[PDB]
């Protein structure tokens, strides 16, 4: 891929942290909010990390061919 | 040819199995006699696998005793590692003994070949020109071996003269004949049936031995070979010689 | 699992495991001239076992209590005629079927079947037996 | 074997959108920067399901042309 | 005799006979007058035809070598092949002496008496073959799912057809096996029953077998 | 298919009783009617009287 | 017959012939009536000597054919067809019992 892809995701998860900051609750800024960005970064990379692990286990465990085992 | 009926009913088959008077052989998990069955197709387009061939047959290619190029040296590689682990050129010694052979192995067979003596009451067990083989069937004897004859081409016919039979392998007829060897003893035969171009040579060597022999024969070249395992004797022959006691 | 099993172990795994896949693989090939039909849903198939189900346990008294295996074989040879007349029109109405709807209006009328006349066509054949 | 980086460019995006619709149903976002006992359940059930509608999808997509080329 | 637990063994019985006077038994054996004769031919007898084994040197250790012709060991002993290391008659070392039987007879499903008759089995071979592709095609799809052919070792039932399979390869050849076996894929990718073709019940003669009340047929006494 | 109560294995009187009964049915059997002595002789043998 | 102890079935002797009608002239149940009514040979008179050849008769059974432990005092029906033809263990029990039965004196 290139590092355009990686902008991209950087600019949905910065649009999902607005929104879990400021969906509901339009405030002024602050370092309160930028703690709130901050962790909600953290719970995305998380997230990110363990759908990438379970999508690629389950097309992973799909079989596809006989399992041979050399 | 059509296609698959997308829902069928079954019944599955009743009496089949005595073996503990059950006559009701399918249960569902609920317990209840299962009676009928519904079998449902799932895609439509796809085909069928073709059945499993679950027949191994243990096969013993009889074929006629061939001329031998070079004594090679028994060579046995480490451990696939080529390495030779042993090396030597053994020699059956008047004692049955497998001594080593001081001789050139090579130059005496060469010698044999080349120039043997003749009598004029030589015995035929001392002299063998077409009747010899690559392998015999080993059986056991005073015993009822079903032998099922049968022709992959055209009607042969495997004439034991010293067992006094005459089996006449003829194409689709699977000819299932009695055999009773009330002795132990080492036969040889030729086809009694003009198969072509090799009906002068198809040597047939059958041995009979006592069971003990049989059996031992059979754990040491039947049971090791036809075990679909690892070929490997620790892990298959003795594991054989582990799995199955008589 | 796996590494937890000896040579002979792991081949019997593989072994197991290929002989239960070899639909996988027969998923491969198709033929293009046969008619596609619209399987039969996983709740329709569901649904027709648990009537199935219920008919068996319904059997199981006099199934259990038979000592004749003409008899046993009698009253399945009955029960199997009148399910194979209903499953024949069932499944002459899934062949021919255009769409999902019709694909569960079938599977319906064959359960409702199963489920209300086929009960007193076993009842009756139980209380003659 | 070998893979396309046009390939890996559309499993990135599906990988991505998997992601937004498991934080979004299993509210991933509100939580201290580490998921709960629930949350990962919720975060890994929902990657097998979307890994399944991938394939799913795709499988679709593939059938729709081919049904439309034979 | 005289005390109650007479013939009960006893607790801890080391079972070992060290130290145990031969001369009590003495009576109790009667030993012929050429009993030494006698332990000698035994002796070589049983060294003579027993050890089937050769003492290899090399590897020193017994060998075994497949049964040859005696022309092919006498006059051709130089050229040995196919030599492996003799592993022996049993594994424990206990004898392999015994006279041997016929087991007991494994049971039937198509008896071998329908047409006994012929010498050549081929309408057996048939009617087992039909009979056993009509049991598999009742049970094919259910094999990996509840028969032996299961992932659970522990719940592995034995296949409906392995009775039926195993007569029909009895009576059955390869070659006619093989062709019937294709046969037999044909009509199984055709998904045909022979009850879903069968018309001819109705033109063959009436019998008193084929009676409405089968069951009343049976005439059941002990 | 209605079902009967299987009787208990007979006793040595009740198989005293059957063997006499046997006796008797066999002696009844007239020289001049050649009918071999199978399970469907009884069947046979009406099938005859019929018949003729 | 070779299992039998007669040289011919006319030398069998009545319960032999009670075997002849016992089952279908084209099953080998006569020969193993047969068979049970030798078994019978100086012990129906007796009722231990009927318990005995009733164990004697199961015992030729199971050595007849490979039977597992308990199957043949499984079964339900000792009635016998006459077209029962000796396909199975519990076939051949049955018929033993029959023949043990079906002897007199
Ligand atoms: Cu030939
Ligand atoms: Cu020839």
């Amino acid at each position: 891929m290139d590092p355009v892809l990686g902008d991209v995701i950087a600019t949905r998860i910065y649009k999902a942290c607005f929104k879990h900051v400021y969906g509901k609750n339009m405030k002024a800024y602050s370092e309160k909010d930028e703690a709130k960005f901050d962790q909600c970064l953290t719970s995305y990379v998380e997230s990110y990390k363990s759908v990438t692990n379970h999508f690629i286990t389950y097309l992973g465990q799909l079989p596809k061919k006989g399992l041979s085992l050399d | 040819p059509g296609e698959v009926l997308p829902l069928r009913i079954i019944k599955y088959p009743l009496g089949l199995e005595t073996i503990h008077n059950n006559i009701f052989e399918n249960t569902n998990n609920e317990g209840n006699v299962e009676l009928f069955r519904l079998r449902f197709n799932s895609n439509s387009s796809k085909m069928q696998h073709k059945l499993v061939q679950d027949t191994i047959y243990l096969t013993l290619k009889q074929k006629r005793y061939n001329r031998k190029k070079v004594v090679a040296p028994q060579i046995k590689y480490y451990k696939k590692t080529d390495l030779v682990k042993y090396t030597g050129k053994p020699y059956l010694s008047n004692d049955k003994l497998l001594k080593q052979s001081i001789y050139d192995q090579t130059t005496q067979y060469k010698l044999i070949k080349k120039n043997k003596k003749r009598g004029e009451l030589i015995p035929v067990t001392l002299a063998r020109r077409i009747l010899r083989t690559k392998k015999t069937l080993v059986l056991p004897a005073h015993v009822n071996i079903t032998l099922i004859t049968n022709s992959y081409d055209i009607v042969h016919s495997w004439f034991i003269p010293g067992l006094g039979i005459k089996l006449d392998c003829v194409p689709g007829r699977s000819t299932h004949h009695t055999f009773f060897i009330d002795n132990v003893g080492f036969y040889y035969g030729q086809c009694a049936e003009i198969c072509g171009r090799y009906h002068h040579h198809m040597p047939i060597r059958v041995c009979a031995l006592p069971f003990e022999h049989f059996l031992l024969w059979w754990n040491t070249f039947g049971l090791p070979k036809m075990l679909n395992t690892v070929s490997r004797k620790r892990f298959e022959t003795h594991y054989e010689l582990r799995k199955y006691s008589w | 699992n796996v590494e937890e099993m000896d040579t002979i172990q792991k081949m019997n795994y593989e072994a197991t495991v290929n002989m239960g896949r070899q639909d996988l693989i027969t998923r491969e090939y198709t033929f293009y001239s046969d008619y596609e039909f619209i399987p039969i849903q996983e709740d329709r198939k569901q649904q027709m076992e648990d009537a199935l189900n219920n008919l068996h346990k319904i059997i199981h008294p006099t199934v259990t209590q038979l000592k004749k295996k003409a008899n046993v074989q009698e009253i399945q040879d009955r029960v199997f005629r009148k399910l194979q007349g209903w499953e024949g029109e069932l499944n002459t109405c899934v062949f021919s079927a255009k769409n999902v709807r019709d694909s569960n209006f079938c599977a319906d009328r064959f359960t409702n079947r199963i489920n209300t006349e086929g009960v007193e066509f076993v009842k009756q054949i139980l209380r003659e037996y | 074997t070998e893979v396309s980086n046009h390939n890996y460019t559309q499993a990135v995006a599906y990988l991505n959108r998997a992601t937004s619709s498991c934080v979004k149903k299993c509210d991933s976002l509100n939580n201290n920067g580490s998921l709960s006992s629930k949350q990962e359940s919720c975060l890994k059930t929902c990657a097998e399901n979307h890994a399944i509608a991938t394939k799913i999808h795709a499988e679709y997509i593939r059938k729709l042309a081919e049904s439309k080329y034979l | 005799d005289l005390p109650a637990d007479y013939g009960k063994m006893p607790a801890g019985y080391n079972f070992l006979t060290r130290g145990k006077d031969w001369r009590e038994y003495d009576k109790d054996f009667i030993l012929r007058t050429d009993a030494v004769w006698e332990k000698f031919q035994l002796e070589h007898f049983f060294r003579n035809y027993m050890k089937c084994f050769f003492f290899d040197h090399g590897l020193k250790k017994y060998q075994m070598f497949e049964p040859e012709d005696m022309y092919t060991v006498v006059f051709e002993g130089w050229a040995l092949d196919d030599l492996i290391t003799f592993p022996g008659f049993t594994p424990t070392g206990r004898t392999n002496s015994y006279q041997i039987g016929l087991s007991p007879r494994q049971r039937t499903v198509v008896p071998t008496q329908t047409f006994y008759q012929m010498q050549d089995y081929y309408m057996l071979c048939g009617l087992r073959f039909e009979r056993w592709f009509r049991c598999d095609l009742v049970y094919h799809d259910q094999r990996h799912t509840k028969f032996d052919q299961v992932k659970n070792q522990k719940n592995y039932k034995t296949y409906p057809c392995y009775r039926e399979y195993y007569e029909a390869q009895y009576a059955c050849q390869d070659d006619m096996f093989d062709f019937l076996m294709e046969l037999a894929y044909a009509r199984r990718a055709a998904d045909n029953f022979e009850s879903d073709f069968a018309s001819h019940e109705l033109t063959t003669l009436p019998t008193f077998y084929d009676t409405p009340k089968a069951a009343e047929r049976k005439t059941y006494t002990y | 298919g209605f079902e009967t109560v299987v009787p208990a294995p007979p006793t040595r009187d009740d198989e005293l009783r059957m063997i006499k009964a046997t006796e008797e049915q066999f002696l009844q059997q007239p020289r001049y009617k050649l009918y071999m002595n199978e399970a469907h002789r009884i069947a046979k043998m009406n099938h005859g009287d019929r018949h003729n | 017959m070779a299992q039998t102890a007669h040289q011919n079935r006319y030398q069998g002797g009545l319960c032999y012939a009670q075997c002849n009608e016992l089952f279908s002239f084209w099953n080998p149940s006569i020969q193993q009536c047969w068979k049970g009514c030798d078994f019978g040979v100086g012990r129906v008179n007796d009722p231990e000597g009927r318990i005995e050849a009733q164990q004697m008769c199961k015992r030729w059974a199971a050595e007849l054919y490979w039977t597992y432990k308990g199957e043949l005092d499984t079964i339900k029906d000792l009635r016998v067809h006459a077209d029962m033809y000796p396909t199975t263990p519990q076939n051949v029990y049955r018929a033993c019992l029959a023949g043990v039965r079906r002897q007199k004196f």
